[PDB]
RNA sequence: GAUUAAUAGGGACAGUCG
RNA sequence: GUUUUCAUUAAUCAGGAACGUAAACUAUU
């Protein structure tokens, strides 16, 4: 697998696509 | 208009008194025109080139008829690089003051380079159908812009 | 050995730069039967002659 | 305009297709054309430059060609 | 295979190149100081600073 | 955490695209034992 | 062709980021330095290639000019300003001991062959020359209407005080410096990415240029050059004469190393290697007989010149069986055979 | 057709990198593609770029930089979450950085911990 | 009072082409 | 192709609408 993809969301080609659930899963992994 | 008149602005007007009278033969935005106003700030070091502020559409009038006007203004006043442009009060008007700044010759491209930190810098390239007699005005025409508007810019011809 | 071979030598170069006969030619070229333009001038040129 | 050049497009291709009847290349091609036009239209309706109420069908086609 | 396909390129003509080499370098063939003074390379650089030189030789 | 030639050897085999992997490898607090052996074949240099 | 293994060593552990300049002493003949991208310097001596000298995080950008005095001190180029170094002395000192950042963006570095002077090749089309222990700002001398960052500046070491240097206009353009005026200006096909003068004849320069291509140029005679090595595939990011002026160095942007002679104009040889990731910076030692090659891999490579010719003292018989080999094979060398064996090699 | 200008510039760029070229010709220009090229010329991954007009950029590279890209929800982000944001966005918190669109202009994320200021998480580059 | 005029769109004209 | 115009009019498809004996080896590059 490619190492350099990060670990949150999906990549596609330059684009990076993060989902609102990941979003507020990094909010509550601050609080 | 605006203006009453300072040491070279009578100059400027009696010097197009005596283009409209005693010689050609040609005068067609000439006498439509007054005093207009006028400006002598110092080029390289020694030298000077007038600049004259004209209204709007006698801009284009004298696009009609700017060649051997200057010319005639080079010889019999001072012997020093005479220019043209429209009075004004944004980076439109800046536009709008380097094409009329370039007189005869239409620009081609505006390259804004940045170095390798945050500075930039603004080079103009003009057209390569007329070199011949402008190479000797590109710095006049630089430290002219330079001192109307303040952004330092650089003319070039191409290659 | 280190000789010229001459007949690669002129190929090289050509790539770089760029009334008794006749009869028993066209004897040898009338036996193939190819009709062939250069048989065809060179009947041409015998016509001439 | 634009929209009174294609107005003009769909009643040609309108009186081919009644002479003829039978085809119906044209009558795609007319749907194309009047999709165009109603989206235009539309268009226009929203910057203001025409009445909102008016309509194509065939009667203003009639009247503009009347 | 063992033929030349072509001149090498300093060389002007058939004769010229194929007269020559015209000599076996070897020392089977030539004398101990003249196969010394034909192998002898045309650079010669033993160790040390090679510094570009500092004023003209001539 | 030590890193051995032949590991470091091994990341740079790999083309351009570990190239993150390589400049964490070569992370410079790390110690780096010098390997005295040939064919540069990490698996038997770590059990050797 | 069997006993061509020209690969000798690899500098230490190497920098964490690539090799982005480099350069070594001409005076001494093991001292070199490196300066990687992270803004880390290294001074190396060559005798003992286990651990480094002397290291110091010099700047935050990359270290784009480097070069040693002529007394024992080091200069660094970055995009923050320029810094010299004092690496040997009793006590190790990691703050520079001079520093400047007035001028622009610096992007080279070149020093004098005798005196205290160098220059460094500015981004607003300046150099600017500094004479130490009794300057402090420097003169900057330019083209009078000049725009564009001049990439790579270089002394004339021969001639003293003649300076070449090249811009990104695709030019190239030569100075005086006993009268401090530009000289010339030509304009090429292509940009070119670095020039370097000849330590052996005065007057011949070499351009490694864009155009995938090597220059030889007459300086006198700018109308056509005077040779041209053609052999890459990417452009040449590295050239470097020898200091016995006759072979040269150029290091691609491609994974290669190709080595070249002076009237040649195609590979002598090339070298390659799956661990370098790309070429950046080559140059000899004054050995003319071990070349260097700063990849960006992060690794200082240490390669030998005539990949095929062992070190060290070599016994009379086996130095005239070497020697024979070499003249029968400068005579024999375009038969079909030996052609076509001498020419292979695996890219 | 994706409207993000900024992401096919940044694809652009990553197809260069890719490749091994040396200078790119993004076709179209914009201002927030100009500061991100601001940004990753103060941190040294691109040699020099200049902005010519009919616009387009041409951007001479050196090679040094390895992914780009544009986040596409563009999250608002604080400070603690900047934190955690970037340890989980970069491979590591010494290598790259992450861009914002602050109510201070464009800048990275250690220029967004010495003004202390938060913003918008957009973009990222290592 | 009304920007670039887009290397997204539609329209007109001319010579064509199947 | 133009020495031609309007200047977002755009892209996508829920719903919907017009057209209608067979198979059988297979942002660039
Ligand atoms: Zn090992």
């Amino acid at each position: 697998r490619p190492v350099d993809l990060p670990a949150v969301g999906r990549m596609r080609g330059a684009e990076l696509r993060i989902s609102a659930k990941e979003a507020a899963a990094i909010a509550r992994e601050v609080r | 208009s605006r203006q009453n008149p300072s040491d070279l602005e009578r100059a400027i007007a009696g010097a197009l008194y005596d283009l409209e009278t005693n010689t050609a033969d040609l005068k067609a935005a000439l006498r439509p025109l007054q005093f207009v106003s006028a400006r002598e700030i110092e080029v390289g070091h020694g030298k000077k080139a007038i600049v004259i502020f004209v209204p709007v559409p006698a801009l284009q009038g004298f696009h009609r008829v700017q060649q051997r006007l200057t010319r005639e203004l080079e010889k019999k006043f001072s012997d020093r690089h005479v220019l043209i442009l429209a009075a004004r009060r944004l980076t439109a008007v800046h536009d709008a003051i380097l094409t009329d700044l370039v007189y005869p010759v239409e620009i081609v491209g505006k390259r804004l380079r940045t170095k390798e930190d945050g500075s930039k810098v603004l080079k103009v390239i003009l057209d390569e159908k007329e070199r011949g007699g402008v190479d000797y005005r590109l710095d006049t025409y630089s430290e002219v812009y330079r001192r109307l508007t303040g952004r330092n810019v650089t003319f070039e011809f191409p290659q | 050995i280190g000789n010229l071979d001459l007949r690669s030598e002129k190929q090289r170069q050509a790539e770089r730069d760029l009334n008794t006969a006749l009869k028993k030619y066209l004897r040898k070229q009338r036996k193939k039967n190819i009709i062939d333009e250069k048989r065809l001038k060179a009947e041409e040129l015998y016509r001439q002659m | 305009e634009d929209l009174y050049f294609l107005i003009k497009k769909a009643v040609a291709v309108r009186k081919h297709l009644e002479r003829n009847r039978k085809d119906k290349d044209s009558k795609f091609r007319l749907i194309l054309i009047e999709s165009r036009i109603h989206r235009l239209a539309r268009y226009y309706k929203t910057v203001g430059v025409l009445p909102p109420t008016w309509k194509y069908e065939s009667s203003t086609a009639s009247t503009l060609v009347a | 295979k063992y033929l030349a396909t072509g001149l090498p390129h300093p060389f002007e003509s058939q004769q010229q190149y194929e007269r020559s080499l015209r000599l076996p370098v070897g020392p089977e063939w030539m004398t101990k100081e003249t196969f010394q003074d034909a192998t002898k390379p045309r650079v010669i650089i033993k160790q040390g600073i090679i510094a570009p030189m500092s004023k003209p030789m001539y | 955490i030590i890193i051995t030639s032949c590991v470091m050897a091994e990341l740079e085999k790999l083309g351009p695209r570990y190239r993150v992997a390589l400049m964490i490898a070569r992370d410079e607090r790390w110690q780096r034992l010098t390997c005295d052996h040939k064919g540069t074949y990490a698996d038997d240099c770590i059990v050797d | 062709r069997m006993f061509a293994k020209p690969f000798l060593g690899q500098l230490g552990n190497g920098h964490v980021q690539g090799v982005y300049s480099m350069c070594k002493d001409k005076n001494s003949l093991n001292c070199i330095a490196s300066g990687s991208g992270d803004g880390v310097v290294k001074v190396w001596d060559l005798t003992t290639r286990d651990e480094e000298t002397w290291r110091v995080a010099a700047h935050n950008n990359i270290v784009k000019g480097l070069t040693f005095t002529n007394d024992k001190k080091l200069l660094s180029c970055a995009t923050d300003g320029i810094k010299l170094w004092d690496p040997y002395a009793s006590p190790s000192n990691t703050t520079p001991i001079a520093t400047w950042q007035e001028g622009g963006p610096y992007t080279s570095l070149s020093f004098h062959r005798s005196a205290n002077t160098f220059a460094a090749s500015s981004g607003q089309g300046c150099i600017r020359i500094w004479d130490l222990e009794h300057s402090t700002a420097g003169q900057a001398i330019q083209w009078p209407s000049f725009v564009d960052t001049i990439t790579d500046v270089c002394f004339n070491q021969v001639e003293t005080s003649v300076i070449g240097s090249v811009a990104t206009d695709r030019s190239i353009i030569l100075f005086d410096l006993r009268t401090n005026m530009p000289v010339i200006k030509t304009v090429l096909h292509f940009a070119c990415n670095r020039i370097v003068f000849n330590p052996m004849e005065a007057m011949n320069l070499a351009v490694a240029s864009e155009d995938h291509n090597i220059y030889i140029f007459d300086a006198r005679n700018f109308d056509k050059a005077l040779n041209i090595q053609k052999g890459h595939v990417a452009a040449v990011m590295d050239v470097e004469f020898s200091p016995t002026g006759e072979e040269l160095v150029s290091g691609s942007y491609d994974r290669t190393i190709r080595l070249w002679r002076r009237d040649a104009g195609h590979s002598r040889d090339v070298y390659h290697t799956k661990r370098m990731q790309r070429v950046f910076r080559t140059m000899w030692t004054m050995d003319s007989k071990y070349i260097l090659t700063g990849s960006d891999d992060g690794n200082v490579r240490l390669w030998r010149a005539n990949a095929s010719e062992r070190s060290g003292v070599k016994a009379t018989r086996q130095r005239q069986a070497l020697e024979y080999n070499n003249a029968l094979l400068d005579r024999y060398g375009h038969l079909p055979e030996i052609r076509r064996i001498r020419r292979h090699r695996h890219l | 057709v994706r409207t993000s200008v900024l992401h096919d510039a940044l694809n652009s760029i990553n197809n260069a990198e890719k490749m091994g070229k040396r200078q790119v010709m993004i076709r179209p220009s914009s201002k927030v593609i100009v500061k991100f090229l601001q940004v990753m010329q103060r941190h040294g991954y691109i040699g020099e770029f200049e902005e010519v007009d009919n616009g387009k950029i041409v951007v001479q590279l050196n090679g040094r930089l390895n992914k780009c890209g544009v986040i596409s929800p563009r999250y608002n982000v604080r400070l603690a979450e900047l934190e955690k944001w970037v340890t989980k966005l970069l491979p590591a918190r010494q290598f790259g950085y992450v861009i914002l669109t602050t109510s201070a202009g464009i800048m990275d994320h250690e220029e967004a911990r010495r003004k202390h200021v938060a913003g918008k998480i957009i973009g990222f580059f290592y």
